[PDB]
Formats: structure tokens, C-alpha cells, sequence
RNA sequence: GUGAAAUGCGCAGAUACCGGGAGGAACGCCGAUGGCGAAGGCAGCCACCUGGUCCACCCGUGACGCUGAGGCGCGAAAGCGUGGGGAGCAAACCGGAUUAGAUACCCGGGUAGUCCACGCCCUAAACGAUGCGCGCUAGGUCUCUGGGUCUCCUGGGGGCCGAAGCU
């Protein structure tokens, strides 16, 4: 297994419910693929730099996990399957490399 | 007929003829103008005093329809790119601001023979 | 893949055949439902209305599934891949739960053993089918229905799909294998995928039998009869038509439209 | 990749006294290894030449030692490769 | 006049969502900006950059912004 | 659009502006006299498979080495075969210009091709115009990359100036 932090960004325009699915199904996703949950971090609704399907806006989630290399290239595409998930991003996980050291 | 007097105007200077179009605060058209609307054509159309006279033509022109203020918006190089901003500010209408906004690929599709001069 | 011969014989030397890879470990069609004797018959109350057609190897007919959205909400395992004399696609053979089986045209990547099944519900994966609303714009697919409840009309031929390219109301725009652009209704079901055996086109047919087999009879040209016979028809020793190219029955044959130009299909097709 | 342990294990398999690393008899069956690993690799990925220079280098070393061995040793050079399973 | 490196504290140019750290290196026609200005080294400017890549992806960073009064 | 033009497009509503959509190619800034690769050659981002290389620790084998006729593989672009794709560009091809002439140079179009897969082809100013491995013979200067009880010392790589010597 290897670390990871996955990103992932929905709709802005949820209901908290609708918001909770998409989430839930999240974690059989990342579940089923063979992902350990690690951290986690809910930074929620932010503003973009460039519009995103329409909107200057999207709800972001943030993920550390711990998986099999191999099944990671399928998460991220049963992961993009859904409308509302607009982006997705995987990225092998290595610690802080600080300037002014 | 329909007057707005916060509008909005577009300056295309390309390296043979300059060209300002004037619209409303979301970008559709009122009126425009170029070395081409003024007597000049040809590469005098080109020419930065075409660029002006338009400039002033095409204010004139936005002027009748109620226009005071306009925010300035340029693409792309050309002699009578700067003569036109000039010919704007000191003319009637009060440059809110100015933006450029020449559009510019991050490696294209391939240009020209002539413009892919740059190996 | 195709099978390509060796020229032992002239014939066989151009002549290649498909791979059965495709279909393997089952061949005697299911007696079920499969079979109702096919008729061959190439002409209607008399007359010969299509041309150049009989001949070729007895057939039976195999009775597929066209309508899925009966069994929705039911899965079926993918039990075999097997051969259809009476089109270009195969099929697969699948038991539902329900007990029941049936045949579909044959999705590409489709592989016994596979669970299938289709609704609204549906996950977005092969095989499986449903409205074409459900279905993310961007996905291929194939088996199209038209209207709704009519079954699948679009997208049927070996190596066939189309593509969801956008919503628009109760209705959905598709690319179709032609290339056209027509809005179908969102209710208008259809499966996921295309529909593979898509080296199809690449047989070489090899020698005029065979096309016998496929019961195609010779087809004679036109200026090659007498001018009774056909437009081109007569000239002494060998001709240039002597305008424009027309069918046996006089109609212009190079260019000319024939769709119905007032027809209600119209304002739903854009190609 | 090849892990550690897989490493491992085919070392102190292959060894003439617990801690020899080195060794001909070792350094064979490392390559081997390797070799069987990225052999199945180019299997896949056919246009991958880049990869498959290696694999010709590597192929070499394992002749040249096996040459080494044979010269010495034919005892344990029989044991080597049948326990090995090589000789094409 | 200001080198961007030294204003700044211990900051981690490994991080694609220090969306405040980062935004500094972007002139104000979005471009990644040269050592000329960042004053990193040749290895810090690439795993910077890298990041900041990223960043545009995830939609943070603007890959470009028009110029305001020229 | 040019040197100035003309062909060409446009009141059948173009150019200029805005919104919505389709599709293909190439990846700005970072980016450099930089890096990687045996060569050809390799540049948006992500993940997986995989090659070569470098430093340190002095642990193992114990000369197991160097080169290599022939063989075998790779080999830019163009070009070929089957099928897919085709926005941009563009041999041929056509129009306008120029000119004595203009099968060119410049302008308006434009077909293969450019791209994908699969298989051929095997060339080149395939150039450092400098075969591979090793040992030996002042240093100065800046640079990439590693290791140090890190004004510096040490190892690997990329440029410049030059002892002896060679020419």
C-alpha cells in the first residue's frame, strides 16, 4: 500500500443532504478500492479562480488514505462517474519539503 | 431609441487595421468603427491618425445614444493601438479604466508560415 | 483478429474469416427461446421486389431482447457468447435471477460470467441499460430506442455505438453512427457501451460463393442489358451511359436527394 | 516493484553462508528475478525499447558470470540452473 | 526591489492548497514568476512550479489573469 | 491582405463584441550557455508498470575483465499497407500579384500528409563532421546533482579561459 491524498470537488449549489450522498458514496468508493482512511479535511465551499461548469464556486474534500497502488486509476475514474463531482485528483503522498529550511 | 450611458468598448488593433467596437456593460454591440468607416483603406487603414479618427467616430457615435462613461478593453498589437486609448481619454468619455486582454495561446495550434518565423 | 489462408488455391488466397474468440464455448443455439424457423423469402405477393437476393446456407432465427426495460431492477449473469447467422453483432445468452433467459446483441468487453442488468438505478457500466437520461453525457452507447417503449433501433450493426452529447428538455442529443445529430427522447432506453465484433468489416468475403452463402445472388449492371432492360442499357459495343446515372427504373443515381422533405422526423435530426 | 522482502528471501535462499551477498550463485538468481519481472513488463508494453535495453545488459551479466561458474564449478553450476530454471 | 523567498517564513513549496503562499508567485498576469523574482534555487523553482501546476488544476490558481491598467 | 495591390469574404447581414455547444492538434509562464537518454531522441497535470545513473557504508564474490568480424535489436523526418481521425498547418494542385518570362519568392484557397493503432521502410550535415575501455600529464572561472563533525572538503555531470604537449 502507498499513501495518498486524494482531492475531490463537488457541486457548490447542495443541499447538505444531497451533499451527505454523493459523500457517502464516497466512502464505499474509497471502501470497495481498498482505501484505509487516514486524515481527512473538509475545507467545504470555496471561491475559484477560474469558473468551474458554470460556477465560480466548489466544495472541496481533501484525503489521506492508505491503499493498493494498482486499484488507485480505477477509484479515481469510479470517483468521476458522477455529475456532481466535477474534479477529481490522486497524488502519491510524500511529507512537507520546506524553503527558508 | 434605448440610451445606457455606462457601456463598455472593444479595441482590436491587428498589424493592418484598427477597429473599436462599443457595447453595453455585458458586451453586446451599440455602435463601432476603423480606418476602414473613415475615407482611408487599404495599409493607410493601418495607420495610427486612422486608428484616432475612428476612435474619435466611433465615441462620436456612442455619444448620441447616451455614453459617458466606458471601460477600455485592448487585443492585440498594432500602431494605432496607443493613438486609440489617446484618442479616447481626452474625447468625452471618461476611461473608467483599461485592460488589455490580447488573447494568446499556451502552444497552440500551429501558425502561419509567416508568423512561424519563430522556430 | 481474422483468420488469414495460405494460397493453397487461388481465392482462398484473398478470402479471410473471423476469429471465433469472440463467442467461444457455445454454438447449438438455445432451443427456448431462440429459435423460430426463419423464412427465407425474397420477394412479397408474386414479384420479385428485391433484387439479387437468395440462395445461401438455411438459417434458423434467433429471438433477441430488444426492450429491456421489462426486466428492470432484475440482474442477469452474462452465462455464454454465442454466433448469429442473422446479423453482424453476436449475442449473448443471459440468465436472468427471474429464471428467464433471453438474448442481447453482444456489448463489446462483455465477458461470461458477467452480472447485467437495467433501470434508472443502473450502475454505468457495460452491458447494463437504461433512459438515456440517466446516461452521463459523453458515454457510448449503443441499441438505441427511438421513441419511447418502441425498442432498439439505433446502433445495432457489428462495431456500432453512439454518444450522448447533450440534454435538452424531455429530450437528448446523439451521435449517430451515420454521423448525424438528432435528439431522442429521455425515456428512449438504451445500453450502455457499443456493440464490438467490430472486425466485421474486415472479412474478405474471398470468391463469389460465399456471397452465394450469404445469399447474394450475381448482380448484373446496368448498361450490360438492352435499353427495354434499363436506362443505360444498349449502345453499340461497350458505352459511357450518356447521362446522367440512373437506376433500372430511370430515378438519377448520382446525387440525387430522397428523404421526404416534410416529414415530422425533421426538426429532431441536425445532420 | 520488487520488495524487499521477495529480495530478501531469494538471497537467503541462494546464499553459501548466511551473509553472503555477493556471491555469483546470488548475484544469478537476483538478475533472474528481475529478468522473469521485467521479461512478463515488455511482454505487455511490446513498444517499450528503452526498457528492453536494459533487459539485453542484464541477460548479459547473468551469461558472463554463469560462463564464470561453469569454468570453476560444474557441480554447483548444474544445481544453480536446475534450481533455478534456465538454459534455452 | 522585493525577493519572495525571503518574505515569507518556514513555508512548505511542497503544499498545492497554500493558496496565500502561492498566490505571491504569480505577477499579476498569472505567470509563474523566474528566480529573477522567487530568488529559489534551480531545485526549489521546480518543485515549486510542479505545485503550482497542480494548483491551477484543482482550481486555486488562475492559469492566467487579464492585466488591469496598463 | 501587401511593398503597394489584387484574388478572396460581406447588406443573402461579414469584420468587431457577448453567451451556449462541437471537434482536433500543440502544451505559454516555469525554461536556462539547465536536465535525462547508447543513439535517434524525450517538455501541461495525475496514477500505475519499467530501464539506466549517482552518492554514502567498506559488508559479500574473488580477475568473474576490455574490445567485438558476423548475428541480433533500436534507429529523426519524409514515404508505404489496412482502419480510425482531420481543428490548425500544408507538398501537389488552382486562383491573384510581381516579372521579359515567374511552372518561384509575396497574397487568397487547397489534397495527401501532419495525429491514433497495428505492420513495413532503415536513410540523414544520424555531426562533437572526434569508435569503445583503462592509466598518466598546471591550474583559473560558473553551473547542475550528491555526500561531509558543511568560511570549506570530497564524488558524478554540463560550459568557458587556458600548463606542458600536439597541430
Amino acid at each position: 500500500m502507498r499513501r495518498y491524498e486524494v482531492n475531490i470537488v463537488l457541486n457548490p449549489n447542495l443541499d447538505q443532504s444531497q451533499l451527505a450522498l454523493e459523500k457517502e458514496i464516497i466512502q464505499r468508493a474509497l471502501e470497495n478500492y481498498g482505501a484505509r482512511v487516514e486524515k481527512v479535511e473538509e475545507l467545504g465551499l470555496r471561491r475559484l479562480a477560474y469558473p468551474i461548469a458554470k460556477d465560480p464556486q466548489g466544495y472541496f474534500l481533501w484525503y489521506q488514505v492508505e491503499m493498493p497502488e494498482d486499484r488507485v486509476n480505477d477509484l479515481a475514474r469510479e470517483l468521476r462517474i458522477r455529475d456532481n463531482v466535477r474534479r477529481v485528483m490522486v497524488v502519491k503522498s510524500q511529507e512537507p519539503f520546506l524553503a527558508n529550511a | 431609441k434605448r440610451q445606457v450611458a455606462s457601456g463598455r468598448a472593444y479595441i482590436h488593433a491587428s498589424y493592418n487595421n484598427t477597429i473599436v467596437t462599443i457595447t453595453d456593460p455585458d458586451g453586446n454591440p451599440i455602435t463601432w468603427s476603423s480606418g476602414g468607416v473613415i475615407g482611408y483603406k487599404g495599409s493607410r487603414k493601418g495607420t495610427p491618425y486612422a486608428a484616432q479618427l475612428a476612435a474619435l467616430d466611433a465615441a462620436k457615435k456612442a455619444m448620441a445614444y447616451g455614453m459617458q462613461s466606458v471601460d477600455v478593453i485592448v487585443r492585440g498589437t498594432g500602431a494605432g493601438r496607443e493613438q486609440a486609448i489617446r484618442a479616447l481619454q481626452a474625447s468625452g468619455l471618461q476611461v473608467k479604466s483599461i485592460v488589455d486582454d490580447t488573447p494568446v495561446p499556451h502552444n497552440g495550434c500551429r501558425p502561419k508560415k509567416k508568423f512561424r518565423k519563430a522556430s | 483478429a481474422v483468420k488469414k489462408f495460405k494460397p493453397y488455391t487461388p481465392s482462398r488466397r484473398f478470402m479471410t474469416v473471423a476469429d471465433f474468440s469472440e463467442i467461444t464455448k457455445t454454438e447449438p443455439e438455445k432451443s427456448l427461446v431462440k429459435p423460430l424457423k426463419k423464412t427465407g423469402g425474397r420477394n412479397n405477393q408474386g414479384r420479385i421486389t428485391v433484387r439479387f437476393r437468395g440462395g445461401g446456407h438455411k438459417r434458423l432465427y434467433r429471438i433477441i431482447d430488444f426492450k429491456r426495460w421489462d426486466k428492470v431492477g432484475i440482474p442477469a449473469k452474462v452465462a455464454a457468447i454465442e454466433y448469429d447467422p442473422n446479423r453482424s453483432a453476436r449475442i449473448a445468452l443471459l440468465h436472468y435471477v427471474d429464471g428467464e433467459k433471453r438474448y442481447i446483441i453482444a456489448p463489446d468487453g462483455l465477458q461470461v460470467g458477467q452480472q447485467v442488468v437495467a433501470g434508472p438505478d443502473a450502475p454505468i457500466q457495460v452491458g447494463n441499460a437504461l433512459p438515456l437520461r440517466f446516461i452521463p453525457v459523453g458515454t457510448v452507447v449503443h441499441a438505441v430506442e427511438l421513441e419511447p417503449k418502441k425498442g432498439a433501433k439505433l446502433a445495432r450493426a457489428a462495431g456500432t455505438s453512439a454518444q450522448i452529447q447533450g440534454r435538452e428538455g424531455d429530450y437528448v442529443i446523439l451521435r449517430l453512427p451515420s454521423g448525424e445529430l438528432r435528439k431522442v427522447h429521455g425515456e428512449c432506453y438504451a445500453t450502455v457501451g457499443a456493440v464490438g465484433n467490430a472486425d466485421h468489416k474486415n472479412i474478405v468475403l474471398g470468391k463469389a460463393g460465399r456471397s452465394r452463402w450469404l445469399g447474394r445472388r450475381p448482380h448484373v449492371r446496368g448498361a450490360a442489358m438492352n435499353p427495354v432492360d434499363h436506362p443505360h442499357g444498349g449502345g453499340e459495343g461497350r458505352a459511357p451511359r450518356g447521362r446522367p446515372p440512373a437506376s433500372p427504373w430511370g430515378w438519377q443515381t448520382k446525387g440525387l436527394k430522397t428523404r421526404k422533405r416534410r416529414k415530422p422526423s425533421s426538426r429532431f435530426i441536425i445532420a | 516493484p520488487i520488495t524487499k522482502e521477495e529480495k530478501q528471501k531469494v538471497i537467503q535462499e541462494f546464499a553459501r553462508f548466511p551473509g553472503d551477498t555477493g556471491s555469483t550463485e546470488v548475484q544469478v538468481a537476483l538478475l533472474t528475478l528481475r529478468i522473469n519481472r521485467l521479461s512478463e513488463h515488455l511482454k505487455v508494453h511490446k513498444k517499450d525499447h528503452h526498457s528492453h535495453r536494459g533487459l539485453l545488459m542484464m541477460v548479459g551479466q547473468r551469461r558472463r558470470l554463469l560462463r564464470y561458474l561453469q569454468r570453476e564449478d560444474p557441480e554447483r553450476y548444474r544445481a544453480l540452473i536446475e534450481k533455478l530454471g534456465i538454459r534455452g | 526591489k522585493a525577493k519572495v523567498k525571503a518574505t515569507l517564513g518556514e513555508f512548505d513549496l511542497r503544499d498545492y492548497r497554500n493558496v496565500e503562499v502561492l498566490k505571491r508567485f504569480l505577477s499579476e498576469t498569472g505567470k509563474i514568476l523566474p528566480r529573477r523574482r522567487t530568488g529559489l534555487s534551480a531545485k526549489e523553482q521546480r518543485i515549486l512550479a510542479k505545485t503550482i501546476k497542480r494548483a491551477r488544476i484543482l482550481g486555486l490558481l488562475p492559469f492566467t489573469e487579464k492585466l488591469v491598467r496598463k
